[PDB]
């Protein structure tokens, strides 16, 4: 009965940030 | 006191009215599907006020009025500023729909382009339907009508000032750029006149409330509901 | 069909509270308790 | 001070949106998926299979068709990296078996 | 008095023996009492 | 067929009683108070 | 009942003077137009699929043949070929519109009320007609049939005292109103006066004329027409230009409106039919059966228009289906023969409707020519002025 | 019966906390079982757990 | 009388919850600013009767907010950025200077409006003369005050000008302007 | 083969008389199946028992502390009230008590959506709701029945007479009047009369009991016509006959004599009896009770006789209604037994006024209003069929999906 929304992706780690500068 | 009596009486009147309205709604949903005890007279759903509140108002009114007696129309010039039951911006909506359809047909036959007549007739039809539903401003259609009218005139202003008209293309590139012409100005005057009159209806449609609106709410079941919806059903409610 | 409305006057809940708890509070849990009793009984 | 008090009482939803929702649950996942699919050559092990594993490990739940993550992955990764070629593969290997060539 | 007594008996009331553990009126009873003052 | 004389008799009842129902209401007005 | 009981010889010479096939007998007061429904056999109210599907698909095929013939030679056709295709398509649409008017009164397929209401709405749309306003106006007609000052959703005749009132109110016969009335009730454009009726629907586009518990239904009723004239009418123009619009839409429209107007005008107007105000001698069964006319068609036109001229078999029985309207008439003449009235297609009848029967006078209780009436009420103005010089 | 129905909420909090939130009960963090001296209070916890 | 059960001589017009917070307690209906901490009337009442100042504060700020000012829409979540800039991203000193400038400007605007109102009363007194033709050079203080407090819609003043110029009757005034409700559309604004 | 202007009128007559017969049959169809239940309703209500009220508040109260709330059908209720708060009770015979309780309970239970009390400036302000012969000017504020002792034999004021009235209005009925009078010598009377409104075509109801030292000396009950032909509608006659077969069986038919003032008002089935013993009295009581209840249940479905402009038939019908009601009205005051009872004690100048304004007053231009309180039927309804507010539904689906785990 939730909504159609994302989850957090960074409550566990930080590695995902490594993806933004590289692509930039 | 005399100052707390008023508070109590306004609370009571508001509660009586709310319960009568809930009754009208639930009785309509029970009678439109058969299960009504056959003494039910379906004309009761037309009594708007409430029987109790009405008796109170009638008694008070007769007491007041008994104890106080211990174009142009030269008999009333202010005939327009009188409540007839419909929205004020009602003949403007129909006038603009007629103007739109007439200009659409005229220009799209006198040139040969197929866009102006389609736009003009669509705008005219939607504004005519809106000006029809705006003929009873007390009901719910009287509100969805103003909504539809504002939406259509806003879309007109948008298309004009941001994309311009196909039949107004020229060879240059700075002269064939979209500016604001007459029909856009009229549509903008319409949106402004709608907003300055009454568009306050159907106010319970908005984005749903966050867990940030129920942080200090005094009710636990509501807050748990909101958290559960927004994806936080597991967080502990140390509250 | 389906209707979400409250045909109950809140003064009745207030009266029941004052009676049984001066001789929890007015929230949605109370109204839900009411509905649960009604349903499990009428069956 | 009085103005800040009145303004805080009328804007709780917008406040929680901008402080908790705007980046962490709206903009960052979009950016991360688009960025990953911009890199990461057009295979299936890289465009679909490893994204799912890493998304479930990070977010702590599997992306099902009930979630926006599954649909973002599907569209970008599958439709724009493996489909324009697996389409030719099926058009040259499996459709001849059936009636129409 | 007679009319209101008839109505109240048919609406419901707590029997003397059935009370093991009347400060205010419910809402239907108030509609009935107001109308009864209007009629009689 | 019954589905059709049903409609027939119903419209007939309506058309025959209209005139009396117009007068019974000119009556459900002066009495209540 | 205006030229009631007297020897049948003079009523027959009147019927031959007016083109009428018959003149009614005497009808006594105190009756209900639903009475004579007890005579019809219990099988005349039967339902069957084949007759209905024929009644809907035959004028459809007529219209489709006409369009195909036109689009085959879209605009290179001469004028009278265009007129032939327009007449054919308009007749097919009059038939489809009678099917519509059937499902509006709920007597077409009572088995599926939703499907039949949707069919009525869809088929009324291309003519710009709202189903519920039509149904309300038709019941309001049935209730006040041939009543003075009360049936304005039929062919309400123009009377004498009101025309004298307007004569004084305009200060002569030279104003716009008098000229408009003259030109509309004197030339064959009268045969298209139903167009004005179409403008009297959309009751100002105003929900304040209706019952609140009906609003959401009335608006949807105004939706299907509007949507049409908002979506399809542009497309046609876009793909056909002005002329290509006066061809594939406007002419079949004028044809259908001609058919409608003449059907009604000849069904309920005649010199042997008086128009009484109720209280001053009105009656339901009398003004229903005695003040009516039934018209004759060639069986091709009768299978096309779908029995569009039998209005009495379904005024004695409002629930009588459509493929049974002739058969029921077969029974009615067996019983009320002397009181019925009948007529046929004749340009003489129309010419007398145009030139002779123009103004209704309540003194002689009959119709008179407009120029004689206008000169004579000018003479009565001379009279009242003679009484006014002193 | 008293303690039966006043711990039929402890049991369900142990089973389904989301159901008890729907009853205005935020959380149960600590309970006391009082009685007359000579109660054998450890007897209940067995069947409860 | 659509009402089946009860129909008093005055028809029932439904009441709906308000959509905006009332003027504070301190502001005049006009354009001039207020005394900026304490109203002048507070000095002519008993000390035990001026709890209404702080009570009105508590009401407008925390206790009676009409549920139409807490609607979450796409427009309000950008107005949030604007307001949060103004309240957290600007130093109070610049805010104070802007405040002083705005106060001065509004005072000048009020003076201009008052002059315009006086000129309007002259013109209307002059036109009612042509209207009634005869003796009345008068106006109505009612209309002057209603013009100074913005209580007339433009249609009302137009109808009043016509009525004056045609029949005089300088004491026949348009009914009143009613308060504008808060516009709402959908999740949009 | 065709028809003539005379058989179509025959056809309209056929149809309309058939319709009248149909509705007249529909009226009696309900009584026909079981007539014994027109008197035996109270015993059945007692048999079925107390009913447990189940509203959400009632259930909540019952589950919090212990309290069960009970209700009773209106027949049981009007049997607990009895001759409830009449001021002249305790001196009224037990038969008159039974009859008054039953009649007023019927009025309260059957007409409870429009039963107003008659306008008070007509009877209750002059003080005609309680009348004493020792205090005709009302200087004891209406407590004379308590402050003044009974006069002894030969004293001024013997024999003392006192009356108590009650008058109601309603939708169909323009006056429902009950009155009880006692004299000191031992005479007690009871006089009931129910008048329909001038716009309705129904017969008048009337009942009189007169008893002397606990022995009924005269008992008459009549559902009396209002037409000039003195014949009721088929349902009225059918019901009276069916009821006489049900209750008056085994009773002397030669006792229902027609008094000299009777046949001018009496329906051919009217009853006038001088009972002999307990059996005659019990049978007559059950019969009068069932007849009154039937009369009211029949009025429950009545429709006014409206005279549309253009119809003279209905105007003549309304004129006939007026003539019949007035004929009965001035034909009842010549029942000079009770009138001489009144005039031997209260005088004549007071009796003329009291009688002409209350007893059998007739004023075609005056019928009082009534108060239509049917909307209450809604409120009570929605107290056993409530709907809860869109938030209890989530919780109830939670509870259903939780308990069904097992
Ligand atoms: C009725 C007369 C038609 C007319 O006037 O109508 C002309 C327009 C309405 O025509 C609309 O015209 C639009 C295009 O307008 C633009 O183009 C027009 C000529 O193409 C004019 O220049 C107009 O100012 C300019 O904005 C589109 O074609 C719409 O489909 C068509 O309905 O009204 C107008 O000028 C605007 C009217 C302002 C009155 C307030
Ligand atoms: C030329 C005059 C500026 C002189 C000055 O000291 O110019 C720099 C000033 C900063 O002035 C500071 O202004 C401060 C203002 O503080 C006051 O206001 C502050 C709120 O801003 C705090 O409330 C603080 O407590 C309160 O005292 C104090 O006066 C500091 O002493 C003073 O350095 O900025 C400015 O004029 C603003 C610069 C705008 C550039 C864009
Ligand atoms: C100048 C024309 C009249 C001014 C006008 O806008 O009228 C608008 C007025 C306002 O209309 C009335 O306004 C009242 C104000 O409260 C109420 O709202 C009434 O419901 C509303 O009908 O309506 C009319 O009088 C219609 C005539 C205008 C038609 C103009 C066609 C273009
Ligand atoms: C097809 C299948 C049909 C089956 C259904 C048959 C149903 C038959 C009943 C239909 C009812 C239609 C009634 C027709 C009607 O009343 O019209 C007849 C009505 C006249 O009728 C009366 O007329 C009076 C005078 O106006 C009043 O308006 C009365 O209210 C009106 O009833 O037509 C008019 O309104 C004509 C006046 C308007 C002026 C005409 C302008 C024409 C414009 C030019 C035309 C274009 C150039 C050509
Ligand atoms: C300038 C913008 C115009 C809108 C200002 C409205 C202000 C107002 O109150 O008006 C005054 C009145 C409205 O009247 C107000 O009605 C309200 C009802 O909600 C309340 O009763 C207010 O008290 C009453 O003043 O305006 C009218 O009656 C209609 C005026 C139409 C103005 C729009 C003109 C622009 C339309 C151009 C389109 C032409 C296309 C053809
Ligand atoms: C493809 C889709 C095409 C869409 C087709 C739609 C076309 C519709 C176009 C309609 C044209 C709109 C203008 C109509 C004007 C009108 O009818 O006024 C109606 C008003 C009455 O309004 C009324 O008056 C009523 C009260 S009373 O009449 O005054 O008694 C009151 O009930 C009501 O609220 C009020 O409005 O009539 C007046 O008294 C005349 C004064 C109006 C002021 C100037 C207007 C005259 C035209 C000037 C140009
Ligand atoms: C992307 C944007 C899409 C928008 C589409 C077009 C919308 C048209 C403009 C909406 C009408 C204005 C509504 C209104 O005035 O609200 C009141 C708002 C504040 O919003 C209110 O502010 C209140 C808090 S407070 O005032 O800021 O303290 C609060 O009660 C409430 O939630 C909030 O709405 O007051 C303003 O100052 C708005 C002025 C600027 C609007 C014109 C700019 C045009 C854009
Ligand atoms: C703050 C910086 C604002 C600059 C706006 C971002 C540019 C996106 C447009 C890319 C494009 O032209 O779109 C076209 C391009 C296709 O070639 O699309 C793509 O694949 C590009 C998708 C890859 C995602 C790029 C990540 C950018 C994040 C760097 C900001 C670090 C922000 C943190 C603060
Ligand atoms: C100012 C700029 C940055 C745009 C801001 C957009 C947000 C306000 C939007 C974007 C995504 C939206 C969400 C996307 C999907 C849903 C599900 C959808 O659910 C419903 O329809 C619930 C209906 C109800 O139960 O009332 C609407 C709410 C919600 C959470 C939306 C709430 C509003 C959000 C956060
Ligand atoms: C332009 C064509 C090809 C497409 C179809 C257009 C119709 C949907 C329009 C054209 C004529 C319009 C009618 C013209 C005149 C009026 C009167 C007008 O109302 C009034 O004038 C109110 C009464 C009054 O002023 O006395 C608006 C409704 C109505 C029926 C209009 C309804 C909409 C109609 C039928």
């Amino acid at each position: 009965s939730l909504y159609f929304v994302f989850t957090q992706l960074n409550q566990k780690t930080f590695l995902s940030y490594w993806l933004l500068p590289v692509a930039g | 006191g005399d100052r707390m009596s008023r508070r109590l009486e306004d609370i009571n009147k508001a509660e009586r009215q709310r319960v009568w309205d809930a009754m009208r709604v639930a009785a309509a949903h029970r009678y439109a599907s058969g299960q009504m005890p056959a003494w039910f007279d379906p004309e009761w759903l037309q009594q708007e006020e409430a029987p109790l509140n009405a008796m109170d108002r009638m008694r008070g009114e007769q007491r007041r009025i008994e104890e106080q007696q211990q174009w142009w129309r030269e008999d009333d010039p202010y005939w327009p500023l009188r409540d007839w039951g419909d929205h004020p911006m009602r003949w403007w909506t129909l006038a603009f729909a007629a103007i739109m359809a007439a200009g659409g047909l005229a220009t799209s036959v006198a040139t040969g382009y197929v866009e102006p007549v389609q736009a003009g007739l669509g705008a005219g039809a939607l504004l005519a339907l809106a000006g029809a539903a705006m003929s009873d401003a007390r009901c719910v259609p009287g509100a969805l009508g103003v909504k539809l009218a504002w939406a259509v005139c806003a879309l007109i202003v948008l298309k004009e000032v941001s994309v311009g008209w196909q039949h107004k293309r020229k060879r240059r590139l700075a002269a064939s750029a979209p500016r604001l012409e007459l029909t856009g100005l009229a549509a903008a005057a319409l949106c402004a006149g709608y907003m300055l009159t009454d568009m306050s209806g159907m106010g319970e449609v908005a984005l749903p409330p966050n867990p940030g609106a129920v942080f200090k709410s005094p009710d636990v079941a509501y807050r748990a509901s909101v958290w559960q919806k927004w994806g936080y059903g597991q967080v502990q409610m140390r509250v | 069909k389906r209707e979400g409305v409250l045909t109950m006057n809140l003064k009745d809940y207030n009266i029941l509270l004052n009676q049984v708890y001066f001789a929890k509070s007015l929230n949605f849990a109370l109204i839900s308790h009411s509905k649960k009793l009604k349903e499990l009984n009428v069956s | 001070g009085e103005r800040i008090w009145a303004w805080r009482n009328r804007s709780e939803n917008e406040r929680w949106f901008w402080e908790v929702f705007a980046w962490d649950r709206l903009i960052f996942p979009i950016l991360v998926i688009v960025a990953w699919e911009y890199l990461v050559p057009n295979h299936l092990v890289w465009a679909v299979l490893a994204p799912l594993a890493l998304l479930t490990w990070m977010s702590g739940r599997l992306p099902t068709p009930a979630t926006p993550e599954f649909w973002m992955l599907a569209y970008f990764g599958f439709y724009r990296k493996v489909w324009p070629d697996a389409a030719a593969w099926l058009q040259g290997y499996v459709v001849p078996l059936m009636g129409f060539a | 008095l007679d009319f209101v007594t008839n109505k109240f008996i048919t609406l419901g009331y707590i029997a003397p023996e059935n009370a093991n553990l009347q400060s205010e009126l419910l809402s239907t009873k108030e509609i009935i009492l107001t109308n009864s003052f209007k009629r009689f | 067929t019954l589905q059709n004389e049903r409609i027939n008799k119903q419209l007939n009842a309506f058309l025959k009683t209209y005139k009396f129902e117009k007068l019974i209401t000119n009556y459900k007005k002066m009495q209540s108070f | 009942t205006s030229l009631d009981g007297l020897p049948e010889t003079q009523k027959y010479v009147y019927a031959d003077e007016w083109g009428f096939s018959r003149v009614g007998a005497d009808f006594p007061p105190g009756s209900h137009p639903s009475l004579f429904s007890q005579l019809l056999p219990q099988a005349l109210f039967a339902f069957d699929a084949r007759a209905a599907v024929a009644a809907v698909a035959v004028p459809l095929a007529a219209m489709a043949a006409g369009y195909g013939w036109l689009w085959y030679m879209h605009s290179i056709a001469p004028v009278w070929q265009q007129a032939l295709c327009a007449a054919l398509i308009g007749t097919g649409y009059a038939g489809l519109f009678k099917v519509a008017h059937e499902c509006a009164m709920m007597r077409f397929i009572p088995q599926m009320p939703g499907l039949q209401a949707a069919l009525g709405t869809l088929l009324m749309a291309p003519a710009l007609y709202s189903l519920p306003s039509w149904r309300l106006h038709h019941l309001h007609h049935l209730l006040h049939t041939n009543m003075l000052w009360q049936d304005v959703w039929g062919w309400h005749p123009l009377t004498k005292v009101e025309l004298a009132d307007e004569m004084v109110r305009s200060g002569g016969s030279g104003g716009a109103a008098m000229a408009a009335a003259r030109l509309v009730l004197t030339t064959p454009i009268k045969l298209f006066a139903s167009v004005g009726h179409w403008l009297r629907s959309w009751d100002g586009l105003d929900l304040r004329h209706f019952h609140p518990a009906s609003y959401v239904e009335v608006l949807s009723g105004w939706a299907a027409p509007l949507a049409f004239a908002g979506l399809v009418l542009p497309a046609v123009v876009s793909a056909g230009g002005l002329s290509g619009f006066v061809s594939c839409y406007l002419a079949p429209w004028l044809v259908f409106h001609f058919w409608l107007s003449v059907l009604s005008l000849t069904a309920h107007t005649a010199p042997h039919i008086p128009w009484r105000a109720e209280g001053d001698g009105w009656d339901a069964g009398r003004a229903a059966v005695a003040g009516t006319v039934t018209l004759r068609l060639p069986r091709p036109l009768e299978v096309l228009l779908n029995n569009a001229n039998y209005m009495l078999p379904q005024a004695v029985a409002p629930g009588l289906p459509m493929w049974s309207a002739p058969a029921a008439y077969a029974v009615l003449a067996a019983r009320l023969g002397p009181y019925l009235t009948e007529a046929s297609m004749s340009l003489k009848l129309l010419t007398n409707h145009v030139t002779r029967w123009q103004i209704y006078d309540e003194e002689a209780h009959t119709y008179r020519p407009m120029e004689e009436v206008v000169d004579e009420i000018e003479a009565d103005l001379q009279q009242l002025a003679a009484a006014a010089q002193q | 019966d008293e303690v039966k129905k006043e711990i039929n909420e402890i049991i369900e909090y142990l089973r389904n906390p989301a159901l008890l939130r729907s009853r205005g009960v935020a959380r149960i963090g600590g309970v006391l079982l009082a009685g007359a001296p000579g109660t054998g209070k450890t007897l209940l916890a067995k069947a409860i757990a | 009388t659509s009402a089946p059960f009860i129909s008093p001589m005055t028809p029932y017009v439904p009441e709906e919850e308000p959509t905006r917070t009332p003027p504070s307690i301190k502001d005049t209906g006009t354009l001039r600013p207020a005394s900026e901490w304490y109203p002048q009337w507070m000095q002519y009442r008993r000390r035990e009767d001026n709890y209404v100042f702080w009570q009105d504060k508590f009401m407008r700020c925390s206790t009676d907010i009409p549920w139409a000012e807490k609607r979450w829409t796409l427009f309000s979540t950008v107005w949030y950025l604007v307001q949060q800039l103004r309240f957290v991203g600007t130093p109070p000193a610049l805010r104070y200077v802007a405040f002083l400038g705005w106060r001065a400007l509004m005072f000048q605007v009020y003076a201009a409006h008052k002059a315009l109102v006086l000129w309007q009363c002259k013109l209307d007194a002059g036109l009612a003369r042509i209207g009634s033709g005869g003796a009345t050079a008068t106006f109505s203080k009612t209309m002057a005050l209603r013009r100074l407090h913005w209580r007339n819609s433009p249609l009302a003043e137009a109808l009043y000008a016509l009525n004056l110029y045609k029949t005089g009757r300088v004491h026949l005034l348009p009914p009143v302007a009613k308060p504008i409700p808060r516009p709402t559309f959908f999740w949009l604004f | 083969s065709p028809l003539s202007p005379e058989d179509i009128m025959r056809l309209v007559q056929q149809h309309e008389d058939v319709a009248a017969a149909a509705e007249s049959e529909q009226l009696v169809a309900q009584f026909r199946d079981d007539p014994q239940g027109l008197y035996e309703y109270v015993n059945r209500a007692y048999a079925e028992g107390p009913r447990r009220v189940t509203t959400p508040i009632s259930l909540l109260q019952e589950e919090i502390t212990g309290a069960v709330t009970e209700s009773y059908p209106a027949a049981v209720a009007n049997d607990i009230i009895g001759m409830g708060s009449w001021r002249l009770k305790d001196d009224v015979d037990p038969v008159i008590e039974f009859l008054v309780a039953r009649l007023e309970g019927c009025w309260r239970e059957i007409l409870d959506t429009d039963l107003c009390l008659y306008p008070r400036e007509k009877w209750k302000e002059q003080g005609w709701d309680l009348v004493d012969s020792m205090d005709p000017h009302q200087e004891l504020e209406g407590f004379s029945y308590a402050d003044i002792p009974d006069p002894a034999k030969g004293e001024a004021g013997y024999p003392r007479l006192q009356l108590e009235n009650r008058v109601y209005c309603s939708k169909v009925f323009r006056k429902l009047h009950v009155e009880v009078g006692l004299r000191q010598d031992g005479l007690q009377v009871l006089h009931v009369v129910v008048y329909p409104r001038y716009s309705y075509d129904m017969p008048i109801f009337g009942m009189d009991i007169v008893m002397v030292d606990g022995r009924v000396t005269l008992a008459v009950v009549d559902c009396c016509p209002v037409r000039a032909d003195l014949k009721l509608q088929p349902h009225y006659m059918e019901t009276m006959a069916l009821l006489q077969r049900t209750f008056l069986e085994g009773t002397d038919p030669a006792l229902r004599r027609i008094p000299e003032w009777g046949s001018k008002i009496f329906s051919p089935l009217a009853l006038c009896i001088t009972p002999s013993g307990p059996e005659e009295l019990a049978a007559f009581a059950k019969y009068a009770v069932a007849l009154h209840r039937a009369y009211l249940t029949m009025s429950l479905n009545a429709v006014p006789v409206v005279a549309g402009p253009g119809d003279r038939r209905e105007a003549a019908r309304l004129q006939e209604i007026q003539d019949g009601q007035k004929r009965f009205c001035d034909n009842q005051l010549v029942n000079k037994k009770t009138r001489r009872v009144l005039e031997v004690a209260m005088g004549v100048e007071w009796t003329e006024a009291y009688m002409s304004q209350l007893m059998f007053d007739f004023d075609p231009k005056y019928e009082p209003p009534y108060f239509d309180a049917s909307f209450e039927k809604l409120y009570t309804y929605f107290d056993e069929n409530p709907s809860f507010g869109e938030m209890a539904d989530e919780a109830m689906e939670l509870e259903r999906g939780a308990e069904a785990e097992r």
